[PDB]
């Protein structure tokens, strides 16, 4: 009954990891069928109680993006530079206005 | 063309299997429904019943009827008669097989009906049924007009590559029809074309296995003192719970379904645009909705102060705005921010005096503590 | 996760055994005194000494290979930016790690 | 009898409109409803459609029957084959052209559906549909006896 | 629900009769349900035998 | 969304001011239709509250 009652490795792994409290119950009498207990399924409850997403939860205007999992636009901070330019590239004063 | 329209339809053949109401109680019937999924997000629906359809009796593709396992016989009527409701009458999509894609709306159960040659055949399930509108905005029915968003949805393709299931032999299925006192003596049909399992628990002969004959049973006074199975040996079932197993062996093996899950767009509805009214570090938004939509901001602070509410009536709500920054979401509206800078009154010369109340609103949490 | 049934191993005047079964929560039970009925009539002669062997087993379900949710651990991020950089009337479109 | 029963209908002849579910998705169909109106405190609907009726092809007067544009032709069925819902089946009142007034319970959206020589067609429209009840009491259906007061409801009445 | 309609088509346009009247039925047990379950327990009730006697 | 929304100087008065917020649009592909967005009837809303 909690997210991630059914567990698999990877997408295509046979192995999986199961635990929904299965418990089988006394049939009918005169009745085929085969009875039987269950947790409901966890996925469906998160599904219900999954909260507001982390996109829109995300400080600083973080905006988040999926399938190349990435945040942008995130405005925290500051980011140093250092420009190691050739001194071919500038220009002597002679050349420019006064 | 290919296995998937050819289908193992052919070596299936559709079942009978007993339902809680059939009207005026329970009964076996091939109407029953195994299963129930409501994972895509439009609505529709993708019933699992114990019957198959999409093709007739001689394996054609025929998908205007439905094949359904009438006691001793099996008999076909146009798919177009049968209907479906939970809380209002259903669309039937499409089908293959054992499954059904049909449009049904909200409910607590889902009943299923059609016309025989006589009196009606229903039967009702207890599944929740509750779809959930693809996006921020909870509508009932899909919208005019509206923005495309990405959502998941069931394909009515019959292509079909990942999901598979398991079916096997039936087990023996008893028929007491078979089996009646002639004269006074046990008396059983095959019938012709089916093998005839017969025992008995008294003594004499407690084995039967006749193929095709017609033979007499002493020492059973009763035709109730025995017991008789029709088998067929021939076609697989889906491992269904209803139906006893064959002890002997389960020949058993793997099939795809139709009916995927697949992503997909939709249509959904847009958030009727707020009236934006501006002020001193606050904004006053008149909403408006035309349904209910959860309206969520926050801060780009360190401090969110995340708040978020589903509101379905118009409402003006009041919001702090600094000057680091506030985001506004409003339905699927695209997101739009807002930053807020001095006002008013500011701080102008206004000597004397003033011009203290002034700075009391520029700059506050101090202000009070330097004078 | 869809709750995969067997079919009812239903002996008759008779008595089944149970035996271990390799699926995900796998349960199994055996059941005495049922008399079961089918639409062609009484299946079991049999009031007593009758067995009806119940099975049932948690798999994952169909629908799973489209609609799921993937749990991921994450740590050490980098940032990678881009930076439109004029130096002297150079313009470039500069894709660059921090 | 004078040009309200004569109708512009002689002008006009219907024609179809997109529906956002005709079953297996959308289409062209002259059910299509254009607007719905439920101001009446009495609980009736009234529903102007895509499509008239009342009068034949040939404007003749009968209102046994409905007119719809099926693609390149114009067929014709019977009025008491049309059903339509939108908790539970409605009750035809009456009709003139293109509008429509039944007895509608109360729901979220309208379904309207008729029998053609083959698949049903059907179409829905999202639109809140919420009568008032006539009164200080709120009920769902009018009572067996009560007491008469003033109310606003759709008359009939062709005038 | 809120109300019990009843109708039936008659040679001619088909007739219906709603009333008014409140219907709830109190589930059986302590657990409040809308349909009856496929599998459960057998408790004590009371319900509307269709025998005519 | 509010009560006078619709607003007519007399009964008889062509001339009417309105102010629904009326916003067209993008029409979906493939379809013919005119699509729009308008504040709810504000004469529903205070005839409700
Ligand atoms: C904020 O709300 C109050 C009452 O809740 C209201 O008086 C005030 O006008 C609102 N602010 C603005 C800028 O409209
Ligand atoms: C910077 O980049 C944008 C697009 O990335 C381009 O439109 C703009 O002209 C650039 N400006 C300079 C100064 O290079």
């Amino acid at each position: 009954g909690a997210f991630g009652d059914i567990q698999s490795r990877t997408v295509s792994s046979s192995d999986l990891y199961a635990n929904t409290n299965l418990v089988l119950q006394r049939p009918k009498a005169g009745a085929i069928h085969v009875p039987y207990t269950q947790a409901p399924s966890g996925f469906e409850q998160w599904k219900k109680d999954k909260a507001p997403s982390l996109k829109f939860t995300a400080p600083f205007g973080c905006e988040i993006y999926t399938n190349p999992i990435r945040a942008e636009n995130c405005a925290v901070g500051s980011i140093p530079l250092a420009f190691d330019i050739p001194d071919a590239l500038f220009t002597r004063v002679s050349e420019t206005p006064t | 063309s290919t296995e998937e329209l050819f289908n193992e339809y052919k070596l299936t053949r559709p079942y009978m299997a007993r339902c809680i109401r059939c009207a005026v109680g329970s009964c076996h019937s091939p109407i029953a429904i195994e299963a129930v999924k409501s994972d895509g997000h439009d609505g529709y629906v993708r019933l699992q019943t114990s019957s198959q359809y999409g093709l007739d009796s001689s394996g054609n593709l025929k998908g205007r009827t439905m094949r359904y396992d009438m006691h001793g016989t099996i008999k076909e009527i146009p798919l177009h008669q049968v209907s479906l409701y939970t809380s209002r009458p259903c669309h039937i999509v499409d089908g293959h097989g054992y499954f059904l894609l049909a449009r049904c709306p909200a409910g607590d159960s889902i009943t299923m009906e059609f016309k025989k040659d006589s009196v009606r055949h229903s039967c009702s399930v207890p599944y929740e049924v509750k779809f959930n509108p693809v996006g921020r905005e909870l509508y009932t029915h899909p919208p005019e007009h509206g923005v495309e968003q990405a959502c998941q949805v069931y394909a009515h393709d019959a292509q079909n590559r990942g999901a598979y299931v398991e079916m096997h032999l039936p087990g023996s299925e008893v028929d007491s029809s078979l089996v009646s006192l002639s004269g006074s003596s046990v008396t059983v049909t095959p019938p012709d074309g089916t093998s005839a399992l017969v025992e008995c628990e008294c003594g004499g002969t407690k084995i039967s296995e006749t193929i095709n004959k017609t033979k007499q049973f002493s020492q059973c006074t009763k035709k109730e003192q025995c017991r008789a199975y029709r088998l067929q040996n021939d076609k697989w079932v889906y491992n269904s719970d209803k139906l006893p197993k064959a002890a002997g062996a389960t020949l058993k093996g793997k099939l795809h379904v139709p009916f995927l899950l697949a992503d997909g767009k939709c249509t959904v509805p847009l958030a009727p645009e707020p009236m934006i009214t501006f002020g001193f570090r606050s904004v006053s938004l008149k909403l408006h909705p035309k349904n209910p939509t959860y309206l969520i901001t926050r801060q780009l602070a360190d401090e969110p102060h995340y708040t978020h509410e589903l509101i379905s009536e118009p409402a003006v709500r009041n919001f702090t705005v600094t000057e680091k920054g506030w985001e506004f979401v409003w339905g699927n509206h695209p997101p739009k921010r807002f930053w807020a800078q001095e006002t008013a009154p500011g701080n102008p010369h206004g000597l004397p005096h003033e011009v203290i109340t002034h700075y009391y609103h520029r700059y506050p949490m101090s202000t009070i503590l330097g004078l | 996760y869809k709750t995969g049934m067997d079919s009812p191993a239903i002996k008759c005047c008779g008595s089944q055994e149970c035996t271990p079964t390799y699926r995900p929560d796998e349960q199994c039970k055996v059941f005495t005194g049922v008399y079961p009925f089918m639409w062609g009539g009484a299946y079991c002669f049999c009031d007593t000494e009758n067995t009806q062997v119940s099975k049932a087993y948690v798999m994952k379900s169909d629908d799973c290979l489209a609609d799921h949710a993937e749990a991921y651990k994450a740590h050490t991020a980098s940032v990678q930016a881009f930076l439109n950089i004029t130096v002297g009337e150079h313009s470039i479109v500069t894709t660059v790690y921090v």
